[PDB]
Order: C-alpha cells, then structure tokens, then sequence
C-alpha cells in the first residue's frame, strides 16, 4: 500500500478496496488490523479521508500525463459520478492544489496551460539547443570511434 | 600561431544558429522602445525650439534593428535548417 | 494604354507630373475596366496634388475617383462634397451617390437626365452608364459586409431581386468578380462568408511592414545620398 | 515505425495491434510513460495519443542505409540554404 | 463593466473566460512614437519654408 | 571522470612552438609534452606545458622513448618556480593517436592516475577547437563485449587569464573583431554556424557510410544516441507553432518598420538643414 502512492500510475479504488478492505478494515488473527479504519464512526471518517487521498493521487497523476481527457473518463477512472468528480475537481482548483479548466459543455478536463507564443518558441529555441550539443557530442564520439578503429 | 590565439575568444558554431530568449527579447524590445518614444518627445522639442535626442535616437534604432533583424534571420535559418 | 503598357514614367519626376500621369492612368484603366486599380490610382494622384493650388485639376480628380469607387461599389468619402472649392463641382455626383446609395434607380435616371449631359462635358457619361447598369454590385457589397450567412431569397428580397436564381447569379458574379468574399451552398441555398481568420497570425502584416520598411529605406537612402555639401 | 511527422497514435491501432480493448490502451500507455520509455501525453475527446522519445534502440544494415539516406537529405537542405545565405549576403558579409 | 474576463456565447448558452492578454507596450509606444514623429514631420513642414 | 578541460593561450602557443622547434629539422610525426595545471571541483585548468624528448619508430608500433628523468625534472624546475602546477596530462601534436599512445598515457598515470590527454593539431587551422581531451577508460562495456583500453572522450575548451587575455589581445592588435558585433558580424557568424552545422553533418553521414557498408562496425550504443538527435527534429510547419512563429515575427517586424521610420525621418530632417545650411553660406557669400 506505501509503495502504491509512490508509483506515479492510477490506482483503482474499487480494485484497492476488493484487496485491502479485509486486510486494513477487518483484519484477522493473522493481520492484527489498526483501528484507524475500523468501524467506527470515526474510522469511516478516515476511510472517506483514504478514499480521498487515492483520488487526489490519481488527479494528480492524471494532471501530470493527461492533456485532455473527458469527464465521464476522469469520473470512471475515480470510481465517482461525474457531478462528485466535478466538484472534487472544482474544489482542487478553488484551492490552487492542481491546474484545470473544466469545459463543462463539453466535458473536457484540459489540463494544460494556454500556451503563449512566446513559450511555444523558447521550447523550440531550447530544443534546437539540445539537438545541436548533443550533436556536437556525437561527433566528438565519432571522431573518437573512428580514431581509435584505425 | 596568430589563428590558433584567435581560437581563444572564437564563438561556437552552435552560437551562430542559437536564439535570444524570446521572453527576454521582448522585454528589451519593450525597454527600448519606451526609451525610444522618450527620445522623439525631446527631439520634437528640441527641433520646434530650433529657429542630443537625435544621436540617442540613431543609437536605439542600430541596436532595435540589428537586435531584431539577427533574430529574425536566426529563426529563419532555423525553421529551415532542422525540419 | 499601348503607350503606357510599352513607355515608363520615370519616377525621379515632378510630383505635379506624376499626379498628371497618375490621373491620366487612372482615367485609362477605368475605360479598360480594370476599376481597382484605377481607384488606387487615382487616389495616389489626388494624395500628390499640390495641396491646394490646382482647383480644376483636383475637381476633375476627384469626379473621376467617385464614379470609379461607386462602379467598384464602394461609398466615397462624404467630406469630398462638402469641401468649400468642389461643393458645386461634385453636387451633381453629390446626387449620383445618393440616388445609387438609396438604390432608386428612378433617381438615377432622373439625375442622368437632369445634370447627366454635363457629365458629357466631363468626360465620364459612358462610366456613368456603366454605374447605372452595375448599381446593383453595391448593394451586394452591403449585405456582405452586414450579414454572414444569409440566405439567396433574403438577398434577392433586400436587393429587390425578382428571383432567387437571379440572385444566385448575380451573387455568384460579385464572388467571382473580387466584391464579394462569400461561397453559396447551393445544397440548401445560404451565402456563407469566409470566416475571417486572425491576419496579426497571418503572413499579411509582414509583407506589409515590408512594403513600409522598404520604404523608409529608400527615403533614408535618398536623403543621404544627395546631402549637397559644396566645394 | 511511426514516419516521424504523424506521431499521433490513434486507438483502433493499438487495440487491433496488441489485440487489447480499447479501454486498456490508456492505462497501457500511462504506464509505459510512468517506466520512463515514453515522454508524450493522452487525450481523450479525440483519444489520439501525442507522442515524443526518449528511449532509443538497436539499428540494422537497412535502417542505417535509410537513417544515413535522411541524414544526406538533412545536410544537402543544409549547405543549400548556407549557399543562398552567402550568396544573398555577399556584401554585407565582410 | 470591465469586471472578471469573458463573454457570454447566448446562441448555445456558454459564459467563456480568458487570461486577457496585457495590451503588448510595445505596440503602444510605437503608437506614440509614430504620433511624436508625426509631430517632428509638422515641425519640418514648418522649417523647409526657406528653401 | 572529469566535467571539461579549459586549457589556457600559453599551452597552445608553447605546443606551436615546440612542433616547429622539431618539425624544422626533425621532420617527424606528433611531438610529445606533458601538460601541468590546477584542479578543481571537477573541471581541470591546463595552464602550463613543457616538452618532453620523445622518439618513435612506425614499425611494430611500440618501439617508443619518451624520457622518465627529463620529465620528472623538468616538474622539479617548474614546481620550483610554480608549485600550483601539477601534471595533469600530455599532449602530442598528431592529428590521430597513435597505436602506441596507451602507454605513453599509462606511464602518465603513473604520475597523475587521473591522466587526460590533449591532442592539439597544431598543422591544421580549421573551423575549431584545436583541443580534443581524452581519458583513458577501464570497464566489462557492460553489454557483454570484449575488453580493450579505448579512450573515452572529455569535452574541451579555450579560457585565459587576465594577463594571457591582455596578451593575446595586444598580440592580435590587426585582427580582432569588434565585440559589439553589430549586423556584419552577426551575419558572419550566422553563416558560421551554417558552415560548422553542414561540416558535422557531412562528418557524421561519412561515418554512417562508413558503418553501413561494413569497413566500420556497429557500435550498437551511441549510434541510438545519434538516432536521439533524429527524433529531437522540432517538426516545424506544425500549426500552433506556425501561428507563434508568424506572431512573433511580426512583433519583431513592427519594431524594425518603427526603427527605419525613425531613421528616414532623422535623414530627412539632416538633409533639410543641411540645404538650409548650403544655402545660407551661398547668400551669406554675397
């Protein structure tokens, strides 16, 4: 479960709770469970907390790979309704927590940031830049492997 | 001995096809045409009150057009070079 | 105009002569129907003249120059009739403009019949005819320029067309003739303009800072060049 | 394979390619760029998958003859536009 | 009012909103340097007058 | 490994002067010195040299001298006048290395183990960087092949210090460019850039002939990274980036058409004082 938010992949919640729900909740002899998730009120307070923090993680994996993806695929991909996806959404971006612009009529969650003219060039200027020194470096090489292969 | 101590300060030929950073060449632009603008309101006043703006004025326009135009002739040479 | 497509004026001439040859051009292309460039023409003529010392010359400039634009479609500038010196010159096409603007074509004839005969003495009675019988262009150019996607029975009914496919034709002329800047879906009979794209991302704005620069060049160039110190 | 101007990989190849559903190569993608052998980007409205490398691999005889073949291509475009530079810019080359 | 960013699309219903973008100096002062030099054209059509 | 190699003027000038010192009598292949200089966090700072008495036959490819003693007392000489300098390499002035250089740079780390080796080809005067900084390297080549010295590359490059900078410039005196640049230059150095860029890439298309029709073998790795370069391609004539471009350039354009009408304007306002002038003094004569 640790190694799960480290990993820059979505997780399901339905699929985390079918594998850990026994285990972290229930618990057995075997598995002596914490009462962090227990049954009790406030245990279902933080099993809704969890539930949160795994659909934060997988917005934020979402906002790091995505571009533009449509709202009932977000709402799919974290096992909500399109409305409570849209307003966990809307709640992230109130709070400056991740960067959206949710086309409501349409249903697209466009993540990226409008690209100006300016940066759309610098991008190009510092790609141009990598390609010439690293061809620089492969003729440098070049020149060794021919050189050495005489 | 005379080229091989010119090598010291010759620039890159990655040098010549490198571009100013457009963000900063639009803020120079920005800079010195406000100071160019500055420049034709003294020089308007100085010509009227006639019957050093100008060199000023010749100064900011060498370096807007050579800043400007190597640009322009950098990205050319660039679209067309690496496609 | 064999002349002139065969002869150069030389540009390092007079700008009294070059306004005479630009109006003469101006009048030879409007006879050989090439209108626009006649308009530019003309108008470069009526730039150069002599700001005012020619009243004869900028009368006759300027009568040729509106009945050029109107025959292109284009409402002149209104000022031109209101000027102290060509107030009484151009009343008469003061009255042309006004009869071809409203889209009377009984005013037009009426004022053809009236002052008509002093365009005779003008010199521009055939252009004339021309503007009474290509009226209709303007009024094309009109519901180009105010509506976007309007359909052929519209237009033929704001143009007091008879039919529909009289108004198909003529929109079609005007599109084809460099008026218009529209297509007709003639699957389900609307005219749609060409959406009109961002220029400032265009290549337009470089080619005329092109023309501008160039410009400025040869004047720099040429004031320096002479910059007469004597011995 | 891709011809290196139309990156955009579209969903019915993938499926009918690695014979997965449609629903999979998103997650398929996701998590070959998670690994680090794919720097691109998902959508979705028109689900094209942009595409960008950072993972190379192993050539041969006939794709080094048709990469060497680009590379003259590249450096024939090269020296033509060095050419009419230099022959424009005679003058004022000093 | 010139309040918060965008316009209204009533043919299909839709508030849009933008990032405005700032109104390029540059442009505007090349305006003015335009207009100053308009000025400076004036003050040489004032001189010339001797020949 | 080291980052970079900044090797100073002097070096350079001494290695001239020492391949014409032997080459005018002892026509010979590459001449041997040993390079001194400072570390630093990881960059070497070549800043001394001196010359070593070396011989060298062209059969078998090892029957070789370079002197122990001459060098191990010509450091005492120059420690004595400078002890900052410490060896740091060799240098030889032949194009190519040699089949024999292995143990000329092995016998170098047995005075400095982190020995780097700067081939300076002094004969040729060429588009640039008359330095090229090699480490020896020792490694399995991780996938799976046999095992050789090989000599892996480390970049290089020409700094100086004040009073080399002073120098050098005071040696020029005749040509040196102006640093403003202004648009000759700039141009120049354009059509430079053009020149250098087809350069390599002739370079490289003749090693991918090379490679191809088999006189060379597939390297298997680094080749790939050649192959990042062809992937690197920006893909211009892409329509965002078209618009950002035609934006741009009309942004740049504008300024210029503001810089030439400035200008037109000035000349004319010269050109009326300057007949205003004339004809003063031509009324004024009278």
């Amino acid at each position: 479960l640790l190694k799960l938010f480290t990993t820059m992949e979505l997780m399901r919640w339905s699929t985390l709770v079918e594998d850990y729900g026994m285990e972290l909740r229930k618990g057995s002899l075997e598995s002596p469970a914490t009462d962090v998730f227990g049954s009790t009120e406030e245990g279902e307070k933080r099993w809704k907390d969890l539930k949160n923090r795994v659909v934060e993680h997988n917005i934020r994996i979402m906002a790091k790979y995505y571009t533009r993806i449509t709202m009932k695929r977000m709402a799919q991909l974290l096992d909500l309704s399109v409305d409570e996806s849209e307003a966990f959404l809307s709640n992230l971006v109130v709070n400056k927590t991740i960067f959206a612009k949710v086309d409501r009529l349409a249903g697209i969650i466009n993540f990226q940031r409008p690209k100006d003219p300016n940066n759309l060039l610098n991008d190009w200027s510092q790609k141009l830049n990598s390609l010439m020194s690293l061809v620089n470096k492969t003729t440098h090489l070049i020149a060794k492997e021919e050189m050495i292969h005489n | 001995e005379q080229k091989m101590l010119l090598n010291l300060h010759k620039k890159s030929w990655m040098e010549g096809l490198t571009l100013q950073d457009y963000s900063e060449h639009c803020k120079h632009n920005e800079s010195v045409v406000k100071e160019m603008l500055e420049l034709a309101k003294n020089y308007n006043k100085a010509v009227e009150e006639e019957d050093d703006p100008k060199r000023h004025l010749e100064e900011h326009v060498d370096v807007l057009m050579t800043s400007n135009i190597v640009q322009c002739l950098a990205a050319m040479l660039d679209t067309v070079v690496f496609k | 105009e064999k002349l002139v497509s065969k002869s150069v004026f030389p540009e390092q001439a007079n700008n009294n002569e070059w306004a005479r040859y630009l109006y003469y051009t101006g009048r030879i292309k409007a006879i050989q129907l090439e209108y626009s460039e006649a308009r530019r023409t003309m108008t470069n003529a009526l730039r150069k003249a002599p700001q005012h010392t020619a009243v004869g010359f900028k009368q006759t400039v300027h009568k040729l120059l509106i009945v050029v634009e109107l025959l292109l479609g284009e409402i002149p500038d209104r000022l031109q009739f209101r000027q102290p010196s060509l107030k009484r010159s151009l009343m008469p096409y003061f009255l042309l403009t006004q009869a071809v603007r409203t889209g009377n074509l009984a005013k037009f004839n009426q004022v053809l019949d009236q002052f008509g005969e002093k365009f005779q003495a003008d010199g521009t009675y055939t252009l004339i005819i021309r503007l009474r019988h290509n009226v209709i262009k303007t009024g094309v150019r009109m519901i180009s320029l105010s509506y976007s996607r309007i359909s052929l029975a519209d237009i033929a009914q704001k143009l007091q067309l008879d039919s529909p496919e009289d108004a198909e034709f003529i929109v079609a002329k005007a599109i084809r003739d460099g008026v218009i800047e529209a297509s007709i879906n003639h699957e389900k009979g609307y005219v749609q303009s060409k959406e009109m794209i961002d220029i400032y991302s265009t290549r337009e704005p470089q080619l005329a800072f092109h023309q501008r620069i160039s410009f400025c060049l040869d004047i720099h160039n040429m004031s320096v060049k002479a910059m007469r110190f004597p011995p | 394979t891709r011809p290196a101007n139309h990156r955009q990989l579209t969903f019915e190849e993938i499926a009918k390619s690695a014979k997965i559903t449609v629903n999979e190569v998103e997650l398929l993608v996701m998590k070959a760029l998670s690994v680090g052998l794919v720097k691109g980007s998902i959508d979705e409205v028109d689900k094209r998958v942009h595409m960008t490398w950072v993972q190379p691999r192993v050539l041969d005889l006939q794709q080094i003859k048709g990469m060497k073949d680009r590379l003259e291509f590249w450096c024939t475009d090269v020296k033509s536009m060095e050419m009419l530079v230099e022959h424009q810019a005679h003058d004022i080359l000093t | 009012d010139k309040k918060f960013h965008g316009i209204l699309d009533q043919g299909e219903g839709v508030l849009i909103i933008f990032d405005e973008p700032p109104v390029d100096k540059t442009y505007e002062a090349a305006l003015e340097t335009i207009q100053n030099m308009s000025k400076v054209v004036d003050s040489l059509y004032n001189k010339a007058k001797k020949l | 490994a080291v980052q970079k190699v900044v090797v100073h003027p002097l070096v350079l000038l001494s290695v001239v002067d020492h391949f014409n010192r032997i080459g005018k009598v002892g026509n010979q292949k590459r001449v041997v010195g040993v390079l001194l200089g400072s570390w630093q966090k990881k960059v070497l700072d070549v800043s001394n040299s001196f010359a070593v008495p070396f011989d060298e036959d062209d059969k078998d490819d090892s029957v070789w001298f370079l002197d122990h003693d001459y060098l191990e007392n010509m450091y005492g000489m120059f420690k004595k006048v400078n002890a900052r300098e410490r060896i740091v390499g060799w240098y030889h002035t032949g194009p190519k290395l040699h089949k024999n250089d292995i143990a000329i740079n092995e016998l170098m780390k047995r005075y400095c183990p982190n020995s780097v080796l700067v081939i300076i080809d002094v004969k040729p005067k060429d588009l640039g960087l008359p330095t090229e900084a090699y480490i020896s390297v020792e490694e399995v080549h991780d996938d799976g092949t046999p095992t050789s010295k090989t000599f892996e590359h480390v970049t290089s490059e020409i700094g100086a210090e004040e009073a080399e900078e002073v120098g050098v410039e005071h040696l020029l005196r005749d040509i040196k460019d102006t640093t403003v640049g202004t648009l000759s230059q700039r141009i120049t150095n354009q059509v430079h850039g053009l020149k250098g860029l087809n350069s390599k890439l002739l370079d490289i298309r003749s090693y991918l002939e090379k490679v191809a029709t088999g006189k060379l073998p597939i390297n298997h790795q680094i080749i790939y990274q050649l192959q990042d370069v062809f992937n690197l391609l920006p893909d211009v004539s892409l329509q965002e980036f078209v618009k950002a471009f035609y934006l741009k350039t009309n942004d740049q354009m504008v300024v210029v058409y503001l810089a030439s009408l400035i200008r037109s304007v000035v000349a004319l306002h010269n050109l009326i004082n300057n007949k205003i002038a004339n004809r003063d003094a031509e009324k004024k004569e009278g």
